[PDB]
């Protein structure tokens, strides 16, 4: 019903409104890199 | 095509939609041949 | 003995055979990434491809 | 039809160590070589087939 | 940086001669324990 | 007739019962295998106390 | 995804299979703010308790504290060897 | 501590043994398919899809299966091919598939085909793949 | 889906980011549009008819494949209802044998009745009006599609039931038996077939199993007989002579 | 599953010598004189033979 | 083909490499905390009952 569609934790305003998926995003595990500044990341080159 | 039983190793070609037996053997279980395109590896 | 210039080494290191395991989770099955993928069609929102 | 894979045997067959005493200073590099993929100029072929037939 | 690279100069490691006693040492370790353990039964039986 | 009851692997009520390693070797079976768990649908399942 | 270990006391981590989300700021105006507000140089010092959030960390501290002895001694060979690693380096040779 | 590459939990390892072997494995996947009568009409076969004919499909390369619909063993698979051509007949032939995952790049092992057991006919496959340590 | 600046010659479906470009100069025709792949009255008699079918397919305890065809053809007959009027649990068993035939594995009508109450006779006439009513064509039957569950349930090994099949079909091939019903053949090949290996039995038993009597089969063998030794398989191991194969 | 043919540190080669060291025991040499005769040396090469499982004489059970 | 030992380990024609100098720390390159639980060296000239050359 659409008290049960507007409801609480993954609704239309808990679960859609608030928290929502974003596109442009990747993740990949850290592994160390001295010779990096503290201002700098590595990234890839199949992710870039 | 050409398929190989899973009891016997009899090969024999099965005609599309037909039902999948055996011969000599009466199974239910068929493996596909190997192809013959050829692909090349490294030792690397 | 160091291996790029060939001096050595001030310490002694503790060298020795152990035994070692290789667990299941490696790097090629956590990898991705998202940039104007496919999007649902009800609500609009990113969707999986 | 053996028990290892493809990627097996091509493997346990490039650790084989190869007589190369003399004729390493007649051989082009493969990618310096302005034959073909291929020629008796920048290569060596080999061949095998078994067959196990006794029990 | 520079410390790193000075640190392949130098070195570093842990054994297990950096986690070990001269018997001096374990010997006076163990005098002590064994009074400490003889205070106790003497302080179980005033109880009782 | 009643119905089916699912059987588990290495019983007494099993076709692997009191086989050899000869013969579980001749039906594609791991002699080391321990049994004590179900075949349902393909799937292996596994009753926890 | 390789960083810098003086960056691994904030984030809290540890490098055995963590994991680490990146999100790139697409408009002109938002990688503007972020260059001008949150980039991890403007953030060393903390308004919590306004002390720093990085310090030296793991190998380089035990060695700094073996590297400032008073019987530690360098040849002109690690001189220049270490001299080679300064980004922010005059030039000249201290005297000895 | 060699060069600060193993700092914080992790490790330096030889690259010259992992070319000898060192912690080289395999990993293998199998995929299922069945063809399935849902309705009267609605009825599913394996096929190799035609691109005038059959209509739903995408650009992708169909030559890699042969004529049943499946692809033979020793092929080298990619991310995005077909391997099970299935086609559904319309109420012409609006085709289904399947396709690959991303990033596999495996070597097709075995295709089995066989009856399940409300006796549907339905095959497996199996994907072979190599893995060195990195 | 229409573009001012250019006609659109094609307009591929990318899977992957559920996107719609138009290949010829390229345009989202439609960006992030795409996503990427006691109460029943009627047939209580019907629905009934399906469990009575589905407890008439379980006795013979099989894959059903078959029944869910004989579900889907029922189901047509009832949608005609030009043969309504009729026992819906013959069209049931008509449905039954017809299926069997569609999958190729024909089961006897006197097999068909031991799960009915149905007469043979109504059965070959409702199976005809199903005919005419669904208005498609079926299949002859063949004697090997046989010789599988009757060895079976004489236990009999491959070989014998191999070499039975041979005999029948050479003996077809030859019309040796013109007219003769093919199971009644089937059954004096088997038995030939069995008298030809260590596995013989009783043609009663035969007869027994294949619903028929002995002396159905007596004639049967009679008409077999003259060439019971050129019948059997070239790749066959004797246990009895065919000279001293048994005469009835 | 099979012996491998190069040693992972040295690079010397091992593959050859694993019929003889089966031998070698056989004859009831004690392990450590077997090693020695076969001449690895390094702990780095014996670590190779010492602690090695056949698998492969157990694949060689299923009918092909 | 041919190669060397930077492309792939199979092209390296040498098991172990021994190499070593100054096999008494004559230099002090390195450090022993107690030198007298050291082994001697196969190639050193010192006495049974010594540890080190001076410096
Ligand atoms: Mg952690
Ligand atoms: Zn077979
Ligand atoms: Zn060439
Ligand atoms: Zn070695």
């Amino acid at each position: 019903s659409l008290k049960q569609r507007l409801k609480g934790k993954e609704g239309r305003v808990r679960g859609n409104l608030m928290g929502k998926r974003v596109d442009f995003s990747a993740r990949t595990v850290i592994t160390p890199d001295p010779n990096l500044s503290i201002d700098q990341v590595g990234v890839p080159r199949s992710i870039a | 095509m050409i398929y190989i039983c899973g009891e016997c190793h009899t090969e024999n070609e099965i005609k599309s939609r037909d039902p999948i037996r055996c011969r000599e053997c009466g199974y239910r279980i068929m493996y596909k041949k190997r192809t013959k395109r050829l692909v090349v590896f490294d030792a690397r | 003995y160091n291996g790029f210039t060939g001096r050595k080494i001030t310490s002694q290191i503790f060298i020795g055979p152990t035994y070692y395991q290789r667990l299941k989770h490696m790097v090629d099955d956590k990898i991705h990434s998202r940039a104007r993928g496919p999007i649902q069609i009800l609500n609009r929102q990113p969707m999986e491809g | 039809s053996s028990v290892l894979h493809d990627e097996f045997i091509a493997h346990r067959l490039g650790l084989i160590p190869l007589t190369s005493d003399d004729i390493v200073d007649k051989l082009q590099y493969s990618r310096d070589c302005t034959c073909e993929e291929f020629c008796p100029e920048c290569s060596v072929e080999f061949t095998l087939d078994v067959r196990c037939n006794e029990d | 940086t520079v410390i790193n690279n000075w640190l392949l100069i130098e070195g570093h490691t842990i054994g297990i001669g950096d986690s070990i006693a001269d018997s001096k040492t374990y010997q006076d370790i163990q005098n002590t324990i064994k009074k400490a353990k003889q205070d106790v039964i003497e302080v179980i039986e005033k109880a009782h | 007739f009643i119905g089916k009851i699912p059987i588990m692997l290495r019983s007494t009520y099993c076709l692997l019962n009191g086989l050899t390693d000869r013969d579980l070797c001749e039906l594609n079976e791991c002699p080391l295998d321990p049994g004590g768990y179900f075949i349902i649908n393909g799937s292996e399942k596994v009753l926890i106390a | 995804f390789r960083l810098n270990l003086s960056v691994t006391t904030p984030y809290n981590a540890d490098f055995d299979g963590d994991e680490m989300n990146l999100h790139l700021p697409q408009s002109l105006e938002t990688r503007a703010e972020i260059q001008e507000l949150a980039m991890v140089p403007r953030m060393i010092v903390t308004p919590q308790s306004n002390r720093p959030v990085m310090g030296i960390v793991q190998d380089t501290l035990t060695a700094v504290r073996k590297f400032t002895k008073r019987d530690v001694f360098l040849e002109r060979g690690e001189v220049m060897n270490l001299l080679m690693f300064l980004s922010t380096w005059d030039g000249k040779v201290p005297q000895p | 501590s060699y060069t600060g590459y193993n700092q914080e939990d992790s490790v330096i390892m030889n690259r010259s043994a992992v070319d000898r072997g060192f912690f080289r494995s395999v990993f293998y996947r199998s995929y299922k398919e069945q063809e399935s009568k849902k309705g009267f009409d609605q009825e599913e076969v394996f096929e190799k899809p035609t691109r005038e004919t059959c209509q739903g499909m995408r650009h992708a390369i169909y030559d890699k299966l042969d004529d049943d619909g499946l692809i033979a063993p020793g092929v080298r698979v990619s991310g995005d091919d077909v391997i099970i051509g299935k086609t559904v007949t319309l109420p012409t032939k609006r085709d289904c598939s399947t396709f690959l995952r991303t990033s596999e790049t495996g070597i097709v092992d075995q295709v089995m085909v066989t009856l399940n057991q409300e006796g549907y006919k339905f095959c497996k496959i199996r994907v072979r793949s190599v893995r060195i340590p990195q | 889906v229409t573009c001012p600046n250019h006609p659109d010659a094609i307009l591929v479906e990318d899977y992957r980011a559920g996107d719609m470009i138009c290949p010829e100069c390229g345009l989202v025709v439609g960006d992030r549009v795409i996503d990427v792949g006691t109460m029943s009255s009627s047939d209580r008699a019907m629905m009934n008819a399906f469990k009575e079918i589905t407890t008439m397919a379980d006795r013979i305890n099989l894959p059903r494949n078959i029944v869910d065809r004989t579900n889907n053809l029922f189901k047509q007959v009832y949608e005609q209802k030009s043969l309504k009027g009729r026992a819906n649990d013959a069209i049931a068993s008509a449905c039954l044998y017809i299926a069997c035939r569609q999958e190729g594995v024909p089961r006897t009508f006197k097999e068909i009745c031991a799960v009915s109450r149905i007469s043979k006779k109504e059965i070959g006439r409702c199976f005809k009006l199903i005919l005419k009513a669904l208005e498609t064509s079926v299949d002859l039957i063949t004697t090997g599609d046989f010789m599988s569950r009757f060895c079976s349930n004489l236990c009999l090994p491959k070989q014998v039931q191999m070499a039975a099949t041979h005999i029948a079909r050479k003996a077809v091939e030859l019309d040796l038996v013109p007219g003769r019903s093919p199971i009644s053949v089937a059954a004096a090949a088997i038995y030939m077939a069995s008298q030809a290996s260590a596995e013989k039995r009783t043609q009663k038993e035969i007869g027994d199993i294949a619903g028929v009597a002995d002396v159905t089969i007596r004639q049967s063998y009679r008409l077999i007989y003259p060439r019971a030794p050129d019948l059997f398989p070239t790749d066959f191991k004797f246990d009895t002579p065919v000279d001293k194969l048994p005469q009835l | 599953m099979i012996i491998p043919v190069r040693c992972f540190t040295c690079g010397k080669i091992v593959g050859n010598k694993w019929e003889a060291y089966l031998g070698l025991l056989q004859a009831e040499y004690t392990e450590g004189d077997a090693l020695d005769a076969l001449g690895l040396k390094r702990y780095c090469c014996r670590r190779m033979l010492l602690a090695h499982v056949d698998l492969i004489e157990k694949l060689l059970n299923y009918a092909p | 083909k041919k190669g060397f030992g930077k492309e792939h380990a199979k092209w390296n024609p040498t098991a172990g490499v021994a190499f070593e100098y100054d096999p008494d720390n004559a230099l002090r390159h390195t450090v022993y905390p107690k030198p007298e639980e050291w082994p001697k060296s196969e190639y050193s000239e010192l006495d049974e009952d010594e540890s080190q050359a001076p410096y």
